[PDB]
Order: C-alpha cells, then structure tokens, then sequence
C-alpha cells in the first residue's frame, strides 16, 4: 500500500561517503529493505534503506549517483521496497533497476508494480517434473543437458565466451519460444545492451508497433553505483516472477553475469560496517546468491526456464564467487582462457560441465554412455598429451578424442562476425552414426585437423575434398 | 516494561540484533522479536546482547521489543518425526501437517565419552558394493565422504539409505535402521528431487529429513544439523539405531563464518573464526557407539564435504578429516572415466578397521583395497611395461578386470549375501582372464541367475554368516 | 594453600561470548591463571583467569560449556591455578582438564594435588646424559635414533600414521617398561580413547581390581571447548611430574597430538583481544609451545622419555605450527602424504627425520654410515626417479634403494586391522648382513616388489619361493 505512521516519515541525511547514505528520521523509522526518495533532486534518487544503526538512524544502499547530496537534505519514506510495474504492459520496453522507463517510449502504463524482494517459492511449491529441452548444441545440449526451469550457468573467465553463447540460445530457443521472455543485464557492457535491444528490433522480437512483443529488457550496468547492479538482477527477475505466477506461463530469464549480484556487495560490504572475508568480499555472499537465486524457479503455478552467466575473477575458479553458484545450475559449462588458444569454441570443457539431468531415462543409454565414453577417453587423454609421451603423440600404445574434441567445438552462428562460419547446428538429428564412431574406431582415421571447425562426420569425406591427400 | 526479562532492539542489521535490557537472558536461550522472530543469544555483553536471528531482518528494526524462552536452543524430537521433511529449526515443510511432538531436546549437548562408548560392531549395510566390500561402514561412527561438484556424494548416500528398506518391515528389530537426512545450503527444488525420490522407494516412511535451502538465512543452515543430531540421538540412547547424512558441512562452513564475522568476532583462516574446529568437532563426536550398559544404540554420521577441484587437505577438510574415522573420497577426476563411485585409495580409509567388515567381506574384501593401495604404481606402470618380471602381469590382470565388479552403480542396492556372491568371484580370480568389457553382465545377470534358481546359497550366510566349503564349490561352478 | 583476601574473593560474571567469561571482583581481585568456580552450576565449571582488563574486571577461559551461563552469576575464586590432584593414587583412573575423575570409579582420594602451571625446571637441573633406549622399528630407532628422557616428535598430516604409530611404540616399549606411564589424549578422537581405555584393560596395563596399574589416563577432547583441549596436555604433564620428582622414577608420558595446546589459542587468542599473527594464530605460538614443552624433560630428580605427536594443518609443513614444534623434538619423523599412496608405512620419509643422538659413539659407526649412505643413495635417488631419466628407469647410468625403501617399510603390531600382517619388529638383532648388502651390492638383484611389505634380507629368499620366476 505504502503510507506511513502518524508521523514524519522524512528523514534528514546525516552522512555521504560515496555509495552510503545514512539517514536520520525522528517519528518514524522505515524498515530494512525500503525504497527511500531524496528531495531536493533534479531527478529521482532513490537509497534502499539496510540497517538500524541506533540513535534513529537508518543506513542506506544508493540506487544511482550521490553526486552534489548535501548533509541536510531531505530523504522521503515510501513505505515499501523498491517496486517495479510488473505486466504485459512493460514488454517491449528497456526499464531500468528502478522502473524507470530507459528506452524512451515515454511511460509505462500498468495495473500494479510488484516489490522487487518477495519471499521465494516454498518447499511445497517446488516441483520435480524435468521435462527435456533441446538446444541442438554440442557439448552444451548433449553433454550437460539442459531443461525446462533448469537453471543454465556459464562459467566464463572474462572474455571466453559467456555472453556470445547466451545471444545465440536467444537464437535457437528465445525467438521459436511460445511464452514470455526476460533479458536482466547486469553488470557487463552498455554497448552490448543497445545491439541486442536494435537486433531484438530487426528481427521483430521486440516491434515498436503492433504489441506482438515477448521479451522484456531490464538493465542495470557498468556506468552505475553497486546499490544499482545490486538489484538490476533482482527487477529483472520480479518481472519473470509476474509472468509465470500471476499470468500463468512458463517463461525464460535471460542474466548476462548474476553475481554482479555480489560485485555489488563486494563494494558495499566493508562500506557499510562489515568484517571482509574470503578475497575481501563479504560474510553474506552465500545467503546473497541463494536468497536471489531460489526465486528463479518452477512451481505449481508456472515455470522459469532460466539462463545466467558467471563471471571467473582472476580466472580462478577457485574464486568464491563462480565456486558458491555452481550448486545452482542445472548444467555447467566452463568456458577455459587455455582452451581459446586452441580455439574450441565454444570453450566448454571435458570435465567440469556437469548436469543433473544426464540419466539414461531423459538422455539416453546411448548418449550418456559415450559421454562416459567421450570423457573417459578424454581424462587419460589429458594425461596422456603430456604425461607419459611428453607433448609429442605417436610415441607408442595405439590404445578419436582429437576428432571429437573437434566434433562439440561447433562454431555456429552468434560467431559469424569472425569468419563467415554459419549456424552449425541441428537438434541431435545426426548425432547418431557419427559421434559414436569416433569412439569405438569406425570411420575414424581421417588426417587429425582436416576435421576441425566443423561438426558432422558427414563433413569429413565433404572437406577430405577440399584438402585431399595422395597420389 | 522491565528489562530484567525484555528488551528493545538498539540495532539490526544484516541478522544482527544488539538488543539492550535482557538482563537476565541466558547465553544461548532462544529469544522473541515483536515481529513474531526467533534468534538466540550468543555474544552476551555489558551494554547489550548481540542475537543472531533467525531468518531474514525486514520486520526486525530499531525499538522492537524481545522476549525470553529460557531454554538453550533446543529442537524437537520423537518417533513422529519420522517421515517427514521439516526446515532445520522442527517445523514441518513438506504441507503434510503439523507433527506436533512432545519430547524435545536441546542441539548443545555435548558427545558422551569414553566409557558410555565401547566398539563398533554390528556394521551398516550401504548396499554399495565398492563402497561396503572395498570401505565398510561400521554402526555407531564417522564416515566422511569427501568429493568435489557432481561427483555422486548423495546418491551413495541415498542409497545407502534406501538400503535399509526390507530391514525396516522385517524381523530382527536390532537388525534395522532410521535415516535422518540433513540438506544444508542445498536448493529446496533438489530437496524436493529426494524427498519425491526417496518416496517412490517408500524410503521416506523411516526417514526424517531436514532442510536448511539458501533462502534461509545463515544460522539455519548453521544450527541445522546440531538438529538433526539431537534427532538420531533419540535411537542412539534409546537402543534404536540410526543414519544421519549431513550434506555439505562444507556449505557450513561457508555458512558459519557469516553469522560469526557480523558479531564482530576477529576472524582467522578464510574469515573462518577459529572455531571452525569445535564447529566439526563436536558434531561428529555425537554420532558414537553405544554399550548395553548404556543401551546398545547407535548413530552413524556420514559428512559430506565439497572437494576443491581435488583437495582433501583444505582447512576445513582437514579440520574434518582430523576428525572423522575412514573417509570415502569421491573424485570428479574419475567418475566418467565409468570408474564410479572412484574410489581413491591411499587417500581414503575405514580407519576403524576390519571389524565393520564382517567375516564375510573379512574372507574376500580382505584383499580387494590395499591390493590397490600399492596397485597405485603399478597400474601406474603397466602402461609403458615390456621387458620387467614377466609374469607380474597377474597383480595387474587383478586390478582391471576387477575394477569393472568394483564399479557399482544405480539407484539400487544389492544386499550383503549378494555383494558375497558377485565380487568374491574375483577375489577367488575364476572370471578372471577373460577380457573385461562384458563383466558388467556377469554382475547383472549373476543375479537375474541367482533369484531364478540359486535361492539357497545366499541363505548360508544368514545361517553361517559367511562363505561356506560347500556354496564355494556351488558358486565356483556357476561361475565356471 | 587456597585462601583469598579478608575481601569477596567472588565476582560476578559481566561479559559473555562463546569460551570467553570476562568477570568482575570487587573486593579481591583473583591473578592470571587462577582457578575460577561458577556458582549458580548444575555441575563444575572452572574459568581460567587470563587477564586483568582494569575496571576491576578479569578475563577468563572457559574450561567446559557456557551454555546458559548469566550476565550476574557469581564466580568463586579458589586462588589457586586448576590442581588436579597428583600421586600414584591416580594410576589406573582417568581423569580430565580439572582432575575430575571421568572413568566413572568414584572419587580420586589422594594425599594432595599440584597446580597444573609450575615453573620449568631450571638450567641447573637439566642432564647432559643421554643413554640410549631400543624401540626396534625400521627407520625410527635405526635412522633417527631416540632416547631416554629424550623426546619423540611424529608429523603426521592428518591421517598418515601419527597415532597409530603412539599405540605401537606402547606396544614395544610402554608395557614392558618399569616405572609408570602416562596417556594425555589433546584434541583427537573419543574412539581411540575408549578403545585405548579397554586395551590397556584386555592386557592388563590397567587392571581395575588389584593395584598393579602403571599407565595414568588424562583426557580432554574434541567435544570439548578450547579452554580444555589447551590445559589437558598440561594436566596429563603435571601427571608425569609428581611422578618424576616426588618420587624418582624415569616416566614415559602419551601426548596424542601436542600442537593442540595450539589450536586452543588459535581458538581463544583474537576473542582474547590480540592482533592476530601467522595463518591468523596468535603472538604467542613460539611461547606457548616453549614455556610448555619445557617441562616435559629430565633433571637431577629423575627423568621423563616422552613421547608427543604434532598435526601437518593443510598438509603444509610451512605452518608454523609443526614448524615451531621441530626444534623440541630429540628425533624427527614426518610421515608424509605423498607416501603413503605409495603404502611405505610407517611413512617417515628419507629426509625430514632428524635426531640429536645419531653420532657413531651411541648408534654405531657403520650404522650412522649406511644411514649416511642410504639418504645419499636417497637424495640423488629423489632427483634420478624423475630428473635425466624422467619417470621411467632402465635409461642409462647403473650407477639397492627401492631396496631399502621397502626395509624400512615395516608393517608392524598395530596395522594388523589391514592385512593380517603382523608385529614385523626385532631389536636391531639381524639388521647386521641385512641392509648393508643392499648398499654395497651384495645379494641386491631380487625382482624389485618382491621384496615389499616385509623386512629382514632373509625373507628375500623365503619369499622368492613365494613369487618365483625361471625356466
Ligand atoms: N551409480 C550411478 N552411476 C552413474 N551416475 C549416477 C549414479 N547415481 C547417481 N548418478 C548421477 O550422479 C550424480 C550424483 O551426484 P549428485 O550430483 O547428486 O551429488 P554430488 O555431486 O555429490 O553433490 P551435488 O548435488 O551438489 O552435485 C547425479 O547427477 C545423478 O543423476
Ligand atoms: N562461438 C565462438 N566462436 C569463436 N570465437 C568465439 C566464440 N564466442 C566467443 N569467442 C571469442 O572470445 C571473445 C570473448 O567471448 P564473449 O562471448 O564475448 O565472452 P564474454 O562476453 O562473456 O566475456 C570474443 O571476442 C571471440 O574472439
Ligand atoms: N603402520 C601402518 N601400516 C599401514 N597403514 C597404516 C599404518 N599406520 C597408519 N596407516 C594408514 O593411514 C591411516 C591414518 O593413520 P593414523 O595412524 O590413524 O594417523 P593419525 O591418527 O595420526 O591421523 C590409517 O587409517 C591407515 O590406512
Ligand atoms: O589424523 V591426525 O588430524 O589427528 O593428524
Ligand atoms: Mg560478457
Ligand atoms: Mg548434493
Ligand atoms: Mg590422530
């Protein structure tokens, strides 16, 4: 409802450093976690209010610039969290970690907006129906299968191919997709942000015209305070709340990086009284990663089939920060920096792209096996590149994986501005007969990279043409 | 309106209540918020109180007025709880109504000792061939199953639950066992993956099962498996025995230093506040055995714990691993490779020794792990052999072929006398020399064979309790 | 004596937090170090005094639980450190950090109790004379000599042999040993302590009938807080004590892992009000283990041959924590991780095992020569197994050790609970001939492993019947 007591719901700011405000009511105290409103301004400031230091005085999380506040200024209480219009009415427009119209389109008309903290799905809610969905990908739909509410995270070590993978799952899923969808981009670039609002207007995904638009733009980036890339996660995810609950419908939710969801943190933390922890960071990062990410799901009221994306500081993964995500993504998919030299794009790796959703019932005897198989080769063959035969192969022991290692390294189409390699890909099809020689020998003897940035063995014998070898 | 036995919040703040009043607050009595809150008392100080909060702080704010419940933090507890799914502070989640029980017990009691205590005997069946045969659980310890991301710590674990299924309907009552299951951290969709699960076996009928799933805040995923404890301790001193999984002490570990830092408690290693010790310590130290004359109970704790790309020696693990007797790890390393569960031995043992292994696995496990302790090397070797002792092939041909009986692997068990028939055959090299690959067959059908017409040779071990001169012959025949 | 001031010697109790009481007297003031009793108890709760904040207030250790304790509660002071009652009386009972008897046999009636803190014995009161004692054990009393009075030092880390090898070396030498012997179990294992309890009963060492118990038991473990595991080393030495002096007697005293007198301070120091040091410990490790294991040693009254054990934390001998420790320890055995994959056990390893009473006028000549010569043979040997030849042997250069490696592998008594391997052993006897061929040459060709998991040379040829090869 947002109304206040009987009494001064205004408070008078009492000290700025940088992205911390703390404020100062005397007859009526706003609680944690509530949107505040600073008078005085020359636009809308907002400081989400996160303790009650004592001496009636609450703490506050800037939610853009603290640029020429002044000690003394009024602060409003509006009685509630930071609440963003949640509809249909905001589909087709760009808001911003406020609500705030970003894409110039003038107002968003709508029934009501939806605080942008609500208390997660509870346990009888949940529900364990996994139905499959398929990406026609390589590693990334048949190695570490994804599904329906299944939350997607790629691992990236900043600059390995976290966020050209997700336009491309746009690609194949977003636009076929029958149903809502989101885009919250947290964090990373502004200049990817407008490409994708002007692609997503080229292809008619988001129409300026009609209303036949499905996805929703929620952004929140770089050029922005913490307390903003706080929560640009949080309205995003408020919004592919509204559609699935309230609107009944199983939609998709697309993150570019969700612990910018702890960067921000990480640069509120100590700032705000706190003792530092693991890197520096902060004693809550784990409570922070899961109280967001336990909304991003399922229930018997709708579905969220999500895909984020988690940044690798210092190319770590022993980094805290992709390290404590990982037990929320159902699929990984580590993207290795030692990988790129190699050029395998995508860099999704043989080993650390788990799934909890590869048994035989939902992927096959078949396709898991192999996988086995395709992995196992590939352990003692990680071993073996050096270990025992030192770099140089031949050596001895004859007793495949260089060819697959080619096969799951599809270049497909978000990757055509490098070298006019196209769309490689197809929904499982023609796995079948292919992958499967590979590994138990057949077929497999074709001069080593003469089958390289490409997929299908069917190419093997339609390239062994291109560059031929004998006489 | 007197702060001898109230007190009105001075600060709040990321689940940190420095209450004032609360004179006469014990240190650790649970107390009440004006929002309807729990959180207990821990830094006991002369200007204020500092109260960990239970849950997440929005209603908590500046003035609210805190009551007492003078009773340490204690948990329910009883016979009721059984089958059912409850958060980590009692109360029931899974919508299947309220367990309103009548005998609680509180979470800070501390490990009985040595005389209450005598040896552990009477062992648990997981019903995981490789894991029993090769690592044998005894009843009434400390089982750690270190094991990095995806690496099947809690299937073993629920099956090694979902073992004790035809003991808990059967004859011998002391020849059972109850399931306490701890999710901490856990996302409470995959809590929801075992409970359904678990279920569809009837697994869940004997079971209790408790969650603390990321929503909630720190202390939960703290105090949660100080509960489950106290929930098993039931059977443990009332002759009754039972199992309890503590899955991810890890992500406590994670979770614990939070709760501490925000009470300003100078931090150590990783933030962890040094007592990250007695933090493990004394959990585990509660799950023991327990001698008629105490009353012949028993608890059995298995610790599961986050491997960091391979390292067992972690601060924290070692703060574990410094603990707990015999630690089964599990090595994403291996996993697909088929090797599951991937066992690595020399870096995991049952420390206890032979005598959870009973004479059974006694006769043939009695060679299977450390025939694989040195195996190590050699199989570490052979790759790249040729001219050495020619015939020292055979300590090779053992490990192969075997490794491919050692590989349990599905959502069920195959109880001890049938864990007596597949894998003695190797031990007793009879498959042997033939190439491995098919092997996986023998282990499949052997059985399909045995419960269609060899019904009597798995009846004499529950009659001699051990291989017969006579079945040994009958089985070197089938086998043959 | 025991007695306060003609002012209330009782306080009451103004601050807690976890094993931290900071009390506050009025009118007696009660010393560091003192013995405190809380009143207001449902058993006995003793707070070690450990500083004297001012404003008249104390700080104290807690020396079991402070659950329920309140902000009021008087405490006693007794005006004395903890005394646990000393004497023979005590044999065959075990007691715990305050000499509460635990091993449920009623009251420990003794003539008088010492203080658990009392000054080291002076320079004037050390012992120049070291005369030797046998354990007959492969490297530990060949290679790294031990010794009367001397003591014995395993690093162990976690779980490589530390504390199996303690209930060994009661084996040889505990039970056959004259004088009487002592057990302080710090931190480790409740388990181990029941079992060690009822072992010492099956052979009689503790017999609960007669009187003719000779090992004295003090306990404080795991399930106990910091304040405990800090002082039961202390109270299983101030055992060891009396014994020595008051009645000289050359004792043999247990430390089941000594550094955990560490980890208590690391458990107490910075909730203490210290600045925090090395790994976060504390400024006073280096005394702290000193001002400690200065006691435990021999003088112009009788002597103590010690046994301690010190924990590896991360598997890093870098810890100033076995680090430290070395410098007391008269013979080094650092089992290490690396192997026991390769299954040497005990694992002391041909490097880190140091003695002070390894010179040819107590070992031997030839015996400190060949032990010279079996880490020479060792050190380039650690170098060739990888460097010039690179992993595989064979290579060049002929120019025994795998040999030695395997004879100072002795499976022993207490690994029977493996293999059935049993008490492989023999006081020096036929190490003669044996280890010196190897060396030399002499009968050193014996096909490499089999000659593993057993010791003496004659077991060479009376396995080579076991494991033949020929035609
Ligand atoms: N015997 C088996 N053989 C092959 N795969 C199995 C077997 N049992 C279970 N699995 C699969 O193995 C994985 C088992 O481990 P699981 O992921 O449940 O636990 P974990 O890796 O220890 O911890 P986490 O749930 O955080 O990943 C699951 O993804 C499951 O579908
Ligand atoms: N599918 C792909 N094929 C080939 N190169 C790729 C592919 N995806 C990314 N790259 C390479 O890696 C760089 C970083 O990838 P990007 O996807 O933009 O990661 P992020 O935006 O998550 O940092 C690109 O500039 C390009 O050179
Ligand atoms: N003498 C020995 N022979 C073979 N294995 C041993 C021996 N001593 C210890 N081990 C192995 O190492 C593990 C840890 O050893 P332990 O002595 O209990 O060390 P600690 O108790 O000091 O950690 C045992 O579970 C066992 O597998
Ligand atoms: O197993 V020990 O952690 O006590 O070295
Ligand atoms: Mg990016
Ligand atoms: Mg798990
Ligand atoms: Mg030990």
């Amino acid at each position: 409802s947002a109304a206040p007591k009987a009494g001064t719901a205004t408070g008078q700011i009492v000290a700025v450093i940088g992205a911390v405000v703390d404020v100062q009511f005397d007859e009526g105290l706003p609680p944690i976690l509530n949107a505040l409103e600073v008078q005085g301004r020359e636009s809308r400031l907002v400081l989400e209010v996160a303790q009650h230091l004592g001496e009636s005085t609450v703490r506050t999380i800037a939610m853009d610039g603290t640029e020429g506040l002044v000690r003394g200024q009024k602060v409003l209480d509006s009685g509630a969290p930071i609440k963003i219009p949640v509809g249909p009415e905001t589909l087709g427009r760009i808001m911003n970690v406020i609500g705030e119209p970003i894409d110039e389109r003038g107002p968003i008309k709508t029934k009501q907006f939806a605080p942008i903290h609500a208390e997660a799905p509870e346990f009888i809610e949940m529900s364990v129906e996994q139905e499959i969905l398929v990406t026609g990908i390589k590693v990334v739909d048949l190695l570490a299968p994804y599904a329906k509410g299944g939350k997607i995270g790629l691992f990236g070590g900043a600059g390995v191919g976290k966020t050209v993978l997700i336009m491309e799952l746009i690609n194949n899923v977003a636009k076929a997709h029958g149903g809502y969808s989101v885009f919250a981009g947290v964090g990373e670039r502004t200049r990817e942000g407008n490409d994708l609002y002007h692609e997503m207007i080229e292809s008619g995904v988001i129409n300026l015209k009609d209303a036949t638009s499905k996805v929703a733009l929620v952004y929140g980036q770089m050029n922005e305070p913490p307390g903003a890339r706080a929560r640009v996660a949080l309205t995003g995810l408020t919004v592919a709340e509204y559609f699935r609950d309230q609107e009944g419908q199983d939609v998709l939710l697309f993150i570019d990086n969700i612990f910018r969801f702890t960067q921000a943190g990480s640069e509120v933390s100590a700032l705000l009284g706190r003792i530092p922890s693991a890197v520096g960071y902060q004693p809550t990062l784990a409570t922070d990663m899961g109280t967001m990410q336990e909304r991003i799901t399922t229930t018997k009221k709708g579905s969220i089939t999500s895909v984020q994306a988690i940044y690798v500081p210092a190319d770590d993964l022993t980094d805290p920060a992709p390290a404590t995500t990982f037990a929320h993504l159902d699929a990984t998919t580590v993207l290795s920096r030692a990988i790129a030299e190699l050029g395998i794009y995508p860099a999704v790796d043989p080993l650390d792209s788990t799934s909890r959703i590869m048994d035989p019932n939902i992927v096959g005897s078949e396709h898991y096996d192999v996988a086995r198989g395709v992995q196992k080769i590939l352990q003692d063959y990680k071993s073996l590149q050096d270990i025992i035969a030192i770099l140089g192969m031949d050596e001895l022991s004859e007793e495949r994986a260089r060819k697959i290692q080619r096969f799951l390294s599809q270049p497909f189409q978000v990757a055509e501005v490098f070298t006019g390699h196209m769309g490689k890909l197809v929904p499982l099809k023609e796995t079948i007969k292919g992958f499967q020689q590979i590994l138990a020998g057949d077929y497999d003897h074709l001069p080593e990279q003469a089958f390289y940035m490409v997929g299908p063995i069917e190419e093997a014998v339609a390239k062994a043409d291109k560059l031929a070898e004998e006489h | 309106v007197d702060l001898e036995e109230t007190g009105r919040v001075l600060s709040i703040g990321d689940g940190i209540a420095r209450v004032h009043g609360l004179r006469n607050v014990q240190a650790e009595e649970m107390v009440e918020f004006s929002s309807g809150l729990k959180g207990m008392s821990l830094n006991l100080e002369p200007d204020n109180v500092g109260v960990v909060v239970f849950g997440n702080d929005k209603l908590i704010k500046e003035g609210d007025i805190v009551k007492r419940t003078g009773a340490i933090v204690d948990v329910p507890v009883g016979d009721e709880l059984l089958g059912r799914v409850v958060d980590a502070l009692g109360n029931a989640i899974d919508g299947k109504g309220p367990v309103g029980s009548k005998i609680r017990r509180r979470v800070g009691l501390k490990a009985p000792g040595i005389i209450p205590r005598i040896s552990v005997r009477e062992p648990m069946q997981t019903g995981i061939k490789a894991v029993d045969s090769l690592v044998p659980i005894g009843r009434g310890q400390r089982e750690l199953i270190i094991g990095d991301r995806q690496t099947g710590k809690t299937s073993i674990a629920i099956d090694t639950i979902i073992n004790q299924k035809r003991f808990n309907d059967g004859t011998d009552e002391k020849k059972k066992l109850y399931c306490i299951y701890v999710a901490i951290g856990q996302k409470r969709s995959t809590v929801a993956q075992l409970v359904k699960r678990l279920t569809d076996a009837d697994a869940m009928k004997y079971t209790i099962v408790v969650s603390a799933t990321a929503s909630d805040a720190a202390p939960l995923q703290y105090l949660a498996p100080y509960s489950g404890c106290s929930m098993g301790e039931y059977f443990r001193d009332n002759g009754k025995h039972a199992l309890i999984i503590y899955d991810d002490l890890s992500k406590q570990a994670v979770a614990y230093r939070q709760m501490s830092l925000l009470l300003r408690r100078p931090p150590g290693r990783e933030a962890y506040p040094g007592d990250v010790f007695y933090l493990h310590s004394r959990l585990l130290e509660r799950a023991a055995k327990m001698n008629d004359s105490f009353g012949g109970g028993s608890l059995t704790a298995l610790p599961v714990i986050e491997t960091q790309a391979g390292d067992v020696s972690a601060y924290i693990p070692t703060n574990v691993i410094s603990i707990t007797d015999g630690q089964i790890f599990l090595e994403t390393e291996l996993f697909y490779k088929g090797i599951r569960p991937a066992i690595n031995v020399g870096l995991s043992v049952s420390r206890v020794g032979s005598a959870a292994q009973t004479r059974a696995m006694k006769q043939v496990a009695g060679t299977m792990k450390l025939e694989l302790a040195q195996y190590r090397e050699v199989a570490a070797f052979a790759q790249f052999g040729s001219d050495l002792d020619a015939a020292t092939q055979q300590l090779l041909s053992r490990g192969v072929r075997l490794t491919e009986l050692l590989k349990q692997g599905q959502y069920s068990p195959m109880a001890i006398e049938e864990q007596v028939a597949v894998i003695y055959a190797g031990v007793r090299g009879y498959l042997d020399k033939l190439e491995p690959s098919k092997i996986t067959k023998f282990e499949s059908a052997f059985l399909s064979h045995v419960v269609s017409q060899h019904q009597s040779l798995l009846g004499n071990i529950r009659s001699d309790g051990k291989i017969s001169e006579q079945s040994d012959a009958k089985l070197k025949e089938i086998v043959t």
